[PDB]
């Protein structure tokens, strides 16, 4: 997955 | 002499950074005139985040739900409307530092400043390019997003880059201050890779014509080659074809520096079959695709060291 | 994640910049409270600059010689003093967006952001290292005089830079806001020449630790050293000789990734005689040199990834 | 010699 920051 | 990733001052930008806080989440956004803008996902937690539905997660919320802060001061919302990435929340006050300023959408292979930010605070300004992937290659921890990247023409400020996320390789991905991601991205949390990259020809030429400039020329040779025989070899060093567009906007450091282009194409056909012989160009051993023709012209020279 | 060099966000400092003129020279001052700093041979000219005598050349002038611009308003200078080679100029109105600020003097190895300006107008910022020659590797053109030097704590401003010339090299020489220059270099116009210049031991290292902290181990090796076999080997490739101070500094880095020093000056030992078997360390595939240990600490992580 | 910048 990813990191939505 | 000397040449250095420049970025644009950042005052102008530091004016406009505010804290943006729904619920549990902080993150940065952008204070032009009335208006605050910032990431959509600002709204969203726990599963929130892999299947979310912004349309559904926005209409469950007031103007108060956001506590927009800047510095120890505060704003209070008045209205808020989604731009498909982005919030866009009126508020009380007008920004009294609010500079000239507009929105642009850059192109791949295009550079800007990034003015990097944690809760509304600015930290730091680095300089980056729009990779043809579409992702930069960025440096942010969490907190960062909302912080934005952008140019500055004479006094007025182009706007061109939202920070929203990072991907698994560890670049970074966002949108203009539209809310129009740049590349197929979505601010989800699925399975999504950067596809794969490529060198950008332009720059790498833009790049020695000012290894020239500054005034050395070991790289050089004295052969040439058409457009077509040039790509054949670039296709396969991963670099972007070269188009008589690009060919042509070599055109001035051309005449600044007397070499033609096809000609400077033919050194770099020559640097990517025979590597650089171990040393460096402009101070680097590899070669450097984030410097467009625009960037070495401002930075670089008006006169050349022949 | 991510790493890139990083300079301060310079709005602070752009509310500093003037342009200052005596005769046929312009270059950029700086304006603090009613005070504003710039190179002394700001007033020279013809052969005024090979064998020039600045008490001299002083004494015939006065206040209304200098011609402070600040934007299109203007200053007027009301007291005027050499301080070694700098002047200070006093001034009628006194700076409006004077941050808080101290000036401090920079060790070699230590770093700093630089905000280039012409016509005392800022055109640009970057980060540079001060280089255990004295000297640093910037990119100024002619007009860039004046040009300064600072890092940030919390909401203060570091001076620690004024630019005064560039070396037959290419490379910078300046002095802190005392007028004392870095180096033994002076502002005339001799046969001048940088020193040979080596690389910065401590700060590679911390770079490695970053290369860590970030995610990737490859250049790591299951030996140890003294310091001194390092030194031995250090010494020929031209690196700084590494002390315990430097080791100690080396601390909460090796806390935070759990690697001792001794052990990756074996890692770096190896480097150094092995190259860098063609692959990248945080995208370079040179050694850097130019990122000191509170400058890893501040960008990067917190905690590592594992 | 050396440039005065």
């Amino acid at each position: 997955n990813s990191t939505s920051q | 002499s000397g040449f250095r990733k420049m970025a644009f001052p950042s005052g102008k930008v530091e004016g406009c950074m505010v804290q943006v806080t729904c619920g549990t989440t902080t993150l940065n956004g952008l204070w032009l005139d009335d208006t605050v803008y910032c990431p959509r996902h600002v709204i969203c937690t726990a599963e929130d985040m892999l299947n979310p539905n912004y349309e559904d997660l926005l209409i469950r919320k007031s103007n108060h739900s956001f506590l927009v802060q800047a510095g120890n001061v505060q704003l209070r919302v008045i209205g808020h409307s989604m731009q498909n990435c982005l919030l866009r929340l009126k508020v009380d006050t007008s920004n009294p530092k609010t500079p000239k300023y507009k929105f642009v959408r850059i192109q791949p292979g295009q550079t800007f400043s990034v003015l990097a930010c944690y809760n509304g605070s600015p930290s730091g300004v680095y300089q980056c390019a729009m990779r043809p992937n579409h992702t930069i290659k960025g440096s942010f921890l969490n907190g960062s997003c909302g912080s934005v990247g952008f140019n500055i023409d004479y006094d007025c400020v182009s706007f061109c880059y939202m920070h929203h996320m990072e991907l698994p390789t560890g670049v970074h991905a966002g949108t203009d201050l539209e809310g129009k991601f740049y590349g197929p991205f979505v601010d989800r949390q699925t399975a999504q890779a950067a596809g794969t990259d490529t060198t950008i020809t332009l720059n790498v030429l833009a790049w020695l014509y000012a290894a020239v400039i500054n005034g050395d020329r070991w790289f050089l040779n004295r052969f040439t080659t058409t457009l077509n025989d040039f790509n054949l070899v670039a296709m396969k060093y991963n670099y972007e074809p070269l188009t008589q567009d690009h060919v042509d906007i070599l055109g001035p450091l051309s005449a600044q520096t007397g070499i033609a282009v096809l000609d400077m194409c033919a050194a770099l056909k020559e640097l990517l079959q025979n590597g650089m012989n171990g040393r460096t160009i402009l101070g680097s051993t590899i070669l450097e695709d984030e410097f467009t023709p625009f960037d070495v012209v401002r930075q670089c020279s008006g006169v050349t060291f022949q």
